RNA sequence: GAACUGGCGAUGCGGGAUGAACCGAACGUAGAGUUAAGGUGCCGGAAUACACGCUCAUCAGACACCACAAAAGGUGUUAGUUCAUCUAGACAGCCGGACGGUGGCCAUGGAAGUCGGAAUCCGCUAAGGAGUGUGUAACAACUCACCGGCCGAAUGAACUAG
């Protein structure tokens, strides 16, 4: 026993006094969205959707790691992760204020509503946006006063995204789709 | 050639007036007749030591006999042979009844799976393995367990006569 | 409400099953399988029948449905004693195969006078059978 | 090499049962009956005691032994189907031209019509075979569900439909409007 | 063109769609057993026996000189060579790793992980990277790496030739 102590006989043994519970599942989301918000108070969060080393655990049986884990006891198949966090949830709405410049999401996912935001002039040259033959964007300009000739809806929810349609369209510095709740349980003993 | 035999051979490399009593070399070789046996022994001696048939003698030949022909035996075999691109060094094992039948099966197996005619094979050793849990290959490790119950279905059988009324079956 | 399967039971090769040969030096003498090498080659024994101990290919041998308990790797002194103890000949000759063999042998061996006897007796049997079959 | 004797266990519950001819197999259970012909490789079956059927083969190569577990999969899957039912949920997706699907009986045939698929205007027909039914899924938008006992018939029908709803001569990754499976399960749950 | 022997227009043919030159072989009339450098189910005179292998080939393959194949390759099938793990029980049933450098340089009102050029380590030591690709011509940059939940046995990698 040389390296295993640094995980079992070190971290868990020095923090075998936790009674919090934050069970989350990354089914299909931008991983860093949940990761940075689990962090920010960095150094107290690490995903550990584990593996099957419980035969060895029972061989060395003297853990008593989480007695509050008796709820999904017939779920020995892709179990949730033994992650240790004891953070508060009354911090984001008072301590941190006026961020407003975070990074957008993957840029490409499906939006909830069909919205066309009005574009303001900036004084730049046209870029590499000569790929729109399929559906396109019929528009007309007349010194700022823009006029759309026909509307197009591209896709609904429940379908994967294209490849080269996220270059110079969303130039407002807005995250297109984070806006959701993904969590299995949030308890304290 | 025919069904194999095998002999022990002893040569001497005839003496000299200044250096009498040579060292007396022995080998044991597999063949079909005493003549080709001694010829192939001389061939191996040519290859492995400096001596010539015009400068030697065969001091003894003996057609040995295997001891216990009743006991089925597990024989490991080492061989070095040449092929259409290069040479190799192979090792196998066979469950058989005697060493002559072992080598007879080995030559057919090599001619099957490597096209190694008799003119390109020479055996290094054939030894016995006596205990269990020492075989290696899963085409001979089967028949060691207890109770080898199995049929061999589809019992075909020919007919000396050319015609037949009953339209036979193949039960067994 | 049953899960029926027929039988799927055919005759096997196994230490103890007496066998019969068809072509070779001995030619038609029972023998007892004692050991097994691989799919084709084994060694058999039949000392009371007078065959030596040797190895024969299974294609050269015919099987039988009789058998009895044997230990592996035995030899003549044991297999002959077990053969005599089981007394296979008490039931083999009683079986409906050696009787047909003896029938073949006698029918091939008998001569002209016996043939004429069999002819007249076959006329007798035909008469007797057809008598009872005609009326009823 | 040359596995002289290799077998595989297969279980059967008490409610159902099976009868094997020389080469034909016939399962019967509460949901119904089923039959199948195995004149393909000829491997042996051996009963043990009303619950355990051993499939077996003797002397063969890997090509000859693979068929053993193949027929094990066939038989245990089909008995699972006849004792538990199978179902396939497929979905519709459309970009701008919504689909119009319907079921139409005529001469005891029961075909399915598809319309407004990328603007076509003459019928896209597809038939259905016995032992399987379909109902348009209520309280949910743009789905269909096949449900049956066997698996080969229903999977083939679903594949036939999802292959018929194909398009050519357009962009190869922009157009993704058609029909495709989504869920594969049983008519019952955990039984 | 030529040396060596056995062959030649003028030199007698088994094998094949013929015979100088594909092996060159020496010749009585009725007169033995085998073959000249032979194959046998039928082109028929003769054994549809014996032991292991490829063989599905949706262009199979078939007997010397003779009437044919190699770029480059095959978890298609058999047989081997070598190297590392296993009853101190690992594989195939899902995850992520962004502390300082990542705000690193081009005539002092603006350049946040190399458009025009050098460089990829440390204290850290189960997480803990200046990155194969990287939104206005960087300021707002996401995916992935010895670690971690039941059962229970052979598996993994690289080569060799039929």
């Amino acid at each position: 026993r040389e390296k295993k102590a640094e995980y079992f006989a070190k971290l868990r043994e020095y923090l075998e006094e936790y009674k919090s519970l934050f069970v989350v599942g990354v089914d299909n989301v931008s991983s860093q969205q949940m990761h940075e918000v689990r962090k920010e108070l960095r150094g107290r969060a690490v995903v550990l959707m584990g593996k099957n080393t419980m035969v060895r655990r029972a061989i060395r049986g003297f853990l008593s790691d989480l007695p509050d884990f008796e709820k999904l006891l017939p779920f020995v198949k892709g179990n949730v992760g033994f992650v240790f966090t004891n953070e508060p949830l009354t911090e984001i709405k008072n301590v941190i204020v006026s961020n407003r410049v975070a990074a957008p999401a993957r840029a490409g996912a499906v939006a909830p509503e069909d919205i066309w935001v009005r574009a303001v002039n900036t004084g730049m040259e046209p870029g590499k946006t000569s790929f729109f033959q399929a559906l396109g964007v019929p528009t007309k300009i007349a010194r700022g006063t823009i006029e759309i000739v026909s509307d197009v809806k591209v896709v609904d929810a429940g379908n994967k995204v294209g490849q080269s349609e996220a270059s110079l369209l969303n130039l407002l510095n807005i995250s297109p789709f984070t806006f959701g709740l993904t969590v299995v349980q949030v308890y304290d003993n | 050639m025919a069904h194999f035999k095998e002999y022990q051979v002893i040569g001497r490399r005839l003496p000299t007036e200044s250096v009498p009593e040579p060292k007396l070399f022995r080998m044991r070789i597999f063949a079909s007749n005493e003549v080709i046996a001694k010829s192939r022994y001389w061939y191996f001696l040519q290859k492995l030591h400096k001596v010539k048939k015009a400068s030697g003698e065969i001091v003894s030949i003996n057609q040995i006999n295997e001891a216990h022909p009743t006991k089925v035996k597990n024989f490991g075999v080492w061989v070095r042979y040449d092929s259409r691109s290069g040479t190799h060094n192979m090792y196998k094992e066979i469950r058989d009844v005697s060493r002559v039948a072992a080598v007879e099966t080995l030559y057919q197996d090599m001619a099957a799976r490597h096209r190694a005619r008799f003119r390109s094979i020479h055996i290094l050793k054939v030894a016995e393995i006596e205990k269990t849990a020492d075989v290696k290959r899963q085409y001979v490790k089967q028949f060691l367990t207890k109770d080898l119950k199995f049929p061999l279905p589809h019992r075909v059988q020919k007919s000396t006569k050319t015609f037949s009324y009953k339209r036979p079956s193949t039960f067994y | 409400t049953d899960s029926i399967v027929k039988a799927s039971n055919w005759r096997l090769v196994e230490v103890g099953r007496v066998v019969l040969i068809k072509k070779g030096q001995s030619a038609g003498k029972l023998a007892a399988i004692v050991e097994i090498i691989d799919q084709k080659k084994v060694l058999i024994d039949g000392p009371k029948a007078g065959v030596p101990r040797q190895a024969i290919n299974l294609g050269q041998v015919v099987l039988t449905p009789l058998t009895f308990a044997l230990p592996r790797g035995a030899r003549t002194a044991t297999v002959s004693k077990k053969w005599a103890a089981a007394a296979v000949c008490e039931k083999w000759a009683a079986s409906s195969w050696a009787k047909k063999i003896a029938q073949r042998e006698r029918r091939a061996a008998l001569t002209d006078f016996e043939r004429f006897q069999v002819m007249v007796l076959r006329k007798q049997k035909r008469y007797t059978v057809k008598k009872a079959l005609a009326k009823a | 090499m040359k596995y002289i004797q290799t077998e595989q266990q297969i279980e059967v519950p008490e409610g159902v049962t099976v009868s094997i001819k020389s080469r034909i197999v016939k399962v019967v259970g509460p949901r119904g009956t089923l039959t199948k012909n195995l004149k393909h490789i000829d491997v042996t079956f051996t009963k043990v005691n009303n619950q355990l059927i051993k499939v077996a083969v003797h002397n063969g190569g890997r090509k000859h032994v693979a068929a053993l577990r193949t027929v094990k999969s066939l038989v245990d899957n089909m008995i699972t189907g006849v004792t538990k039912g199978y179902k396939y949920k497929m979905r519709y997706v459309y970009a701008h031209f919504p689909i119009n699907v319907n079921i139409v009986e005529k001469d005891g045939a029961k075909f399915i019509e598809v319309r407004n698929f990328l603007g076509d205007k003459k019928i896209r027909n597809v038939p259905v075979r016995d032992g399987v039914t379909i109902e348009f899924s209520t309280n949910v938008k743009d789905e269909i569900v096949l449900s049956g006992n066997s698996v080969e018939d229903v999977s083939q029908n679903a594949a036939d439909l999802q292959q018929i709803c194909r398009v050519r001569n357009k962009d190869i990754r922009k157009f993704l409007d058609g029909i495709y499976v989504s869920h594969k399960g049983f008519i019952t749950e955990d039984l």
